[PDB]
């Protein structure tokens, strides 16, 4: 499976930004997709996850109430809607996918995914 | 692992099928209660009329809900694979007619057990018992015979379904099955044993769509020196 993230740009504090990730290949097996981020100087951070069949979502503590995750099974895309952006949201945002089944709690771990994207750069002034 | 099946578990089923070029989709929903070996499921054909008889899809539409009594629990491959799940593959050969090839992934997505299936059928007779809709809406009880497959870290199963033909005898459907874990386990490789499987096909009197309601009870039982242990 190939994961391709897009949408990153330079925005101002208080702006909105939507990211999107496109999964290609043999995607039949997808069980969840997720967004992580890494700002240079800091460790990778869970941002959001979505369960593939039903669409249940979970968010990281840093982005609750500001970020929304959604997915389109026919298009094999997963989107991250970011509102009220702040300088501390500056990072490379990565898309990940899992095919193995799971209990919900493991979806917050960076080690719980089977596939990783290249990342898209978000900078917040 | 087994711990995930101690209560009532919601189930979702999705099938995309293509039989002789007749393409169709089915969505299913229900619940399983492995404590009682019990399944209750309802299936809707979302593309219109189902081009094959509902009974021919029963085995394709979650043996992790079988009741394994205490002395059998060492042999329950299906729950041992969870939550990461397993791949279930079958060839179903209809005597004197076509065959189905199915590949399904059975796994948890959080609290929900999901069975997602792709089915391709070929070589069917357009006026045979399947494409001609000549099978009775009912279902015989059967035993599913399970054996370990060490090299695949999984199991195989063999059994024959007897489908009643309207105003006729029986249409046999030869089932060959293989199950392999999706994750790295560990999993239980069982001794030879069988699943005693009881199915009832029902209709929802208020449902306008082409559909099937299914009630199943399944219990595992041992095999000793080639003889089925009896309850």
């Amino acid at each position: 499976v190939q994961l391709v993230e897009s949408g990153g740009r330079l925005v101002q504090a208080g702006d909105s930004l939507r990211l999107s990730c496109a999964a290609s290949g043999r995607t039949f097996s997808t069980s969840a997709m997720a967004w992580f981020r890494q700002a240079p100087g800091r460790e990778r951070e869970f941002v959001a996850a979505i369960t593939w069949t039903v669409g249940n979502t979970i968010l990281g503590d840093s982005v609750k109430g500001r970020f929304t995750i959604s997915r389109d099974r026919a298009k094999n895309t997963v989107d991250l809607q970011m509102d009220n952006l702040e300088p501390e949201d500056t990072a490379v945002y990565y898309c990940s996918a899992r095919s193995r089944g799971y209990v919900l709690s493991v979806l917050r771990s960076v080690d719980s995914y089977d596939y990783w994207g290249q990342g898209t750069q978000v900078t917040v002034s | 692992g087994e711990e995930l099946f101690t209560g009532v578990v919601p189930i979702l089923v999705e099938l995309d099928g293509d039989v002789n070029g007749h393409k169709f989709s089915v969505s299913g929903e229900g619940e399983g209660d492995a404590t009682y070996g019990k399944l209750t499921l309802k299936f809707i054909c979302t593309t219109g009329k189902l081009p094959v008889p509902w009974p021919t899809l029963v085995t394709t539409f979650v043996q992790c809900f079988s009741r394994y009594p205490d002395h059998m629990k060492r042999h329950d491959f299906f729950k041992s694979a969870m939550p990461e799940g397993y791949v279930q593959e079958r060839t179903i050969s209809f005597k004197d007619d076509g065959n189905y090839k199915t590949r399904a992934e059975v796994k948890f997505e959080g609290d929900t057990l999901v069975n997602r299936i792709e089915l391709k059928g070929i070589d069917f007779k357009e006026d045979g018992n399947i494409l001609g809709h000549k099978l009775e809406y009912n279902y015989n009880s059967h035993n599913v015979y399970i054996t370990a497959d060490k090299q695949k870290n999984g199991i195989k199963a063999n059994f024959k379904i007897r489908h009643n033909i309207e105003d006729g005898s029986v249409q046999l459907a030869d089932h060959y099955q293989q199950n392999t874990p999706i994750g790295d386990g560990p999993v239980l490789l069982p001794d030879n044993h069988y699943l005693s499987t009881q199915s009832k096909l029902l209709k929802d009197p208020n449902e306008k769509r082409d559909h099937m309601v299914l009630l199943e009870f399944v219990t595992a039982a041992g095999i000793t020196h080639g003889m089925d242990e009896l309850y």
